DNA sequence: CACACACTCTCCAATTCTCTAA
């Protein structure tokens, strides 16, 4: 501690706004580099070094005040790079015994004071004056040195996972990610990330590039994205009062609810009744005592607790919440998606695919490649439409490269135990990049030329004529876990297999396509019974659970994918189930059924389906409890 | 001691199980076309109930999540081939 | 039978078949105009 | 003191891992 204070403290003194170094400054930042490298496994100089804020206090102003000293200048670039550097990598995993998790922790905490503290907008105003002069420079073994350190401080800064119990920050409140972003602006270093994804001279930086593109946009999705316009300021305040009317409104409608539940009478007006016709859990009657209100509504379970289901058993949640950004954030980060879909997409993904050939990568860099495929796809498809901008990854190699990295994680998914989340999102990641592929195949037939209509009947001939593409849904339907993977994964996978659905059906209602894989015989009708299965409705169930909180899309996708497997295929029965029965009382009886009126008309449906094989015959009911196989074809 | 229940298929087969859910209906009355909502609450107060008298230590969905799973053992697979036609 | 047969040929083609789009990639220019 | 908090300690059994048949 004492050596390192020394050593540290040794550097320079700051003087109202003005900072003065010492001489043997130089000689005392390659001491901490020295103690940096000579760590022990617990991060102690990390941890240390960050409890001092020796780089808030110190390293900061001497970059934006001494940046001239250039031997300095560079120890100091890589002093930060290696006090900024993430967690994970500091310790290699994430930790999971309590001694070594709360050295993560600290450093994690020390790294939010880093992320926060580098918001000041004359450090990166420094980096990209610097990055400027290096890239007219660019050639030598020092300089592209320099290049990749900038390139990994910036890497660094912005990729810390934000402390959102102190970052607890409303819908548009500039969070410390917003104003690292605003920093960057101003400063004109995404002009230079900008050059650097259009220029054909430094490809070799295309990769590192796409992270810190990949890491500026966290909160952000296209579609919200895009249709920020200059007056969307007056629309949300006008639509945050909105929101929050209807909110209220809602909560009084169900205080009302339970003030009508419960009696007006207090707590402790006794009386109890005996309901005559109904036994116990014994052989007498039961005997009520919570009131003629409670009983107005009665249910078997008013007094019970939930149950502890174990840790190894529970569900998987989401990892993020939608606050967005700030708004002129968002109208910078627009204008950023704008001018690399015009300007960078196609050479710099062209460039990365080209570091996937060489394999040079790292060992989950295509994560990154399927992250901007899915994302700057999906903003072209927002708004004005132009496949011209984005025509590299419209290639059928896309559509086999996600083939296969989304069976790698799907099969690594089902062994590697470990590692199974990651895995997971991973194969959400992989899906998402699909989805979208499907969306702008899709897209591009409502567009006025001759000449991308063609490209889509290619692309939808070869993609439906080979199997692998089709058989994944089934897959991936067959092996869903609520344990492993969250219900945005279920929401993603439910939206893309209707999308498909619907391209595979009118593709076959308009044209043959007669024909599969070495050819063998297809019809659209023979696909569609694979997900007449107790798994696939099972899921679909599942994501039905949440109507409320679906969208008014996904409503519409779930629904109809379910009444086309019970109405076109004739299999009610295999949907008679009892949990679904309890969803479908559950949507019946909600105040806001009116809302969903494709979703009670079906419950509806399938409900007189159910009592008419009732009214047929009792084993109705007990059939009614058990998931069901093919055997069902004797209910129907 | 230590004469805690369990809920399994040993349970879901007692008197109070399937061959009680292959009878419990016997009472009951249904509307048909156009009141499918009543009858659907009919239908799971029934059940509710029966659900209640066989294992009360659950909440009524619970128990449907354990059942629903359970079913596809041997034993209560076999009583429900016996409780469907008859024995 | 044939006809199916001829199916098979054509769509093959038809899948076969390269990619036409309006490609393109605007005009290169130096740092200069980027950052300043 | 005899009737309640708080903690430790013990064995039962609830759920998953692995091998096998349909």
């Amino acid at each position: 501690n004492c050596e390192l204070l020394a050593t540290c403290s040794a550097l320079g003194y700051l003087e109202g706004d003005t900072y003065h170094k010492e001489p043997d400054c130089l000689e005392s930042v390659k001491d901490l580099i020295r103690y940096l490298r000579h760590e022990d496994e617990t991060r102690d100089v990390r941890q240390q070094l960050g409890a001092a804020q020796i780089l808030q206090s110190d390293l900061l102003p001497i970059l934006t005040q001494h940046h001239q000293d250039k031997p300095l200048f560079d120890a100091v670039i890589r002093l930060m790079v290696n006090l900024t550097q993430p967690a994970l990598l500091c310790f290699g995993n994430l930790p999971k015994e309590p001694s070594f998790r709360h050295h993560f922790l600290q450093v994690l905490t020390y790294l939010q004071a880093y992320k926060e503290a580098f918001a000041s907008e004359k450090a990166f105003g420094v980096l990209s004056e610097t990055l400027y002069e290096l890239l007219q420079l660019g050639r030598q073994e020092e300089d592209n040195l320099l290049i990749e350190r900038i390139l990994l401080l910036v890497r660094n800064i912005l990729h810390v996972p934000a402390d959102l119990d102190q970052e607890k920050k409303i819908d548009d409140d500039a969070s410390a990610h917003d104003q690292l972003l605003w920093a960057i602006h101003l400063s004109g270093l995404d002009d230079l990330l900008l050059f650097l994804a259009s220029s054909s001279a430094e490809e070799q930086w295309s990769l590192h590039v796409l992270e810190i593109v990949s890491l500026m946009f966290r909160d952000q999705n296209p579609e919200q994205l895009a249709g920020v316009g200059q007056g969307r300021l007056a629309q949300e305040r006008s639509a945050d009062f909105a929101e929050l009317e209807v909110l209220r409104q809602r909560e009084m409608a169900e205080k009302k609810t339970r003030a009508l539940q419960r009696g007006n009478r207090h707590s402790r007006f006794g009386g109890s009744y005996i309901v005559q016709g109904l036994k116990s859990i014994g052989e007498r009657d039961l005997i009520f005592h919570k009131g003629l209100h409670n009983l107005r509504n009665y249910s078997s379970d008013l007094g019970k607790q939930p149950k502890k289901v174990p840790k190894r058993r529970q569900a998987a949640r989401e990892l993020s919440i939608q606050r967005r950004s700030a708004l002129n954030v968002r109208l910078f980060l627009r204008d950023f998606c704008s001018e690399f879909l015009e300007n960078c997409y196609n050479r710099l993904m062209g460039s990365v695919k080209d570091h996937l050939l060489r394999e040079k990568a790292q060992q989950h860099d295509e994560t990154y490649y399927m992250w901007a495929l899915a994302f700057f796809m999906a903003f072209n498809r927002a708004a004005s439409f132009r496949p011209g901008l984005v025509s590299e990854t419209l290639s059928v190699r896309t559509f086999h490269f996600i083939e296969q990295n989304l069976t790698n994680y799907y099969e690594m998914m089902l062994t590697d135990r470990k590692e199974a989340a990651s895995w997971a999102r991973r194969m959400h990641l992989a899906l998402k990049a699909y989805q979208e592929l499907l969306a702008t195949v899709n897209e591009m037939d409502i567009s006025p030329d001759e000449a991308v209509r063609e490209s889509s009947r290619i692309i939808k001939n070869n993609i439906f004529y080979v199997m692998e593409y089709r058989e994944l849904f089934l897959a991936l339907f067959r092996k869903f876990d609520e344990r492993c993977q969250p219900r945005s994964f279920l929401r993603d996978l439910v939206e893309t297999t209707h999308l498909f659905l619907k391209m595979l059906e009118r593709f076959c209602r308009s044209r043959g396509n007669l024909v599969v894989q070495s050819e063998k015989e297809f019809n659209f009708l023979d696909y569609l019974k694979r997900f007449a299965c107790s798994t696939v409705v099972r899921a679909y169930v599942l994501l039905l659970r949440s109507y409320q909180q679906n969208s008014a899309h996904t409503n519409h996708c779930i629904v109809k994918m379910l009444h086309r497997l019970a109405h076109d295929l004739k299999m009610e029965a295999l949907l008679f189930q009892l949990s679904v029965f309890c969803l479908f009382n559950r949507l019946l009886s909600d105040p806001a059924a009116g809302a969903y009126k494709e979703l009670v008309t079906f419950a509806k449906y399938i409900l007189g389906k159910f009592f008419a094989l009732a009214a047929v015959n009792q084993k109705a009911f007990v059939e009614l409890l058990f998931w069901k196989n093919t055997a069902v074809v004797r209910e129907m | 001691k230590r004469n805690i229940p369990k809920l399994d298929a040993q349970r879901l087969i007692s008197e109070r199980g399937l061959p009680a859910l292959r009878h419990v209906f016997d009472k009951a009355k249904f509307k048909g076309k156009g009141h499918e909502a009543e009858d659907l609450k009919m239908l799971i107060r029934h059940m509710e109930h029966w659900a209640h008298r066989l294992f009360p230590k659950l909440q009524f969905e619970d128990f449907i999540d354990r059942v629903e799973y359970l079913g596809s053992k041997k034993e209560v697979q076999t009583c429900l081939k016996r409780i469907r036609l008859d024995l | 039978e044939a006809l199916k047969q001829l199916h098979s040929e054509t769509q093959r083609l038809i899948r076969e078949s390269a990619l036409n789009l309006p490609y393109h990639m605007p005009e290169n220019k130096t740092i200069h105009d980027f950052f300043k």
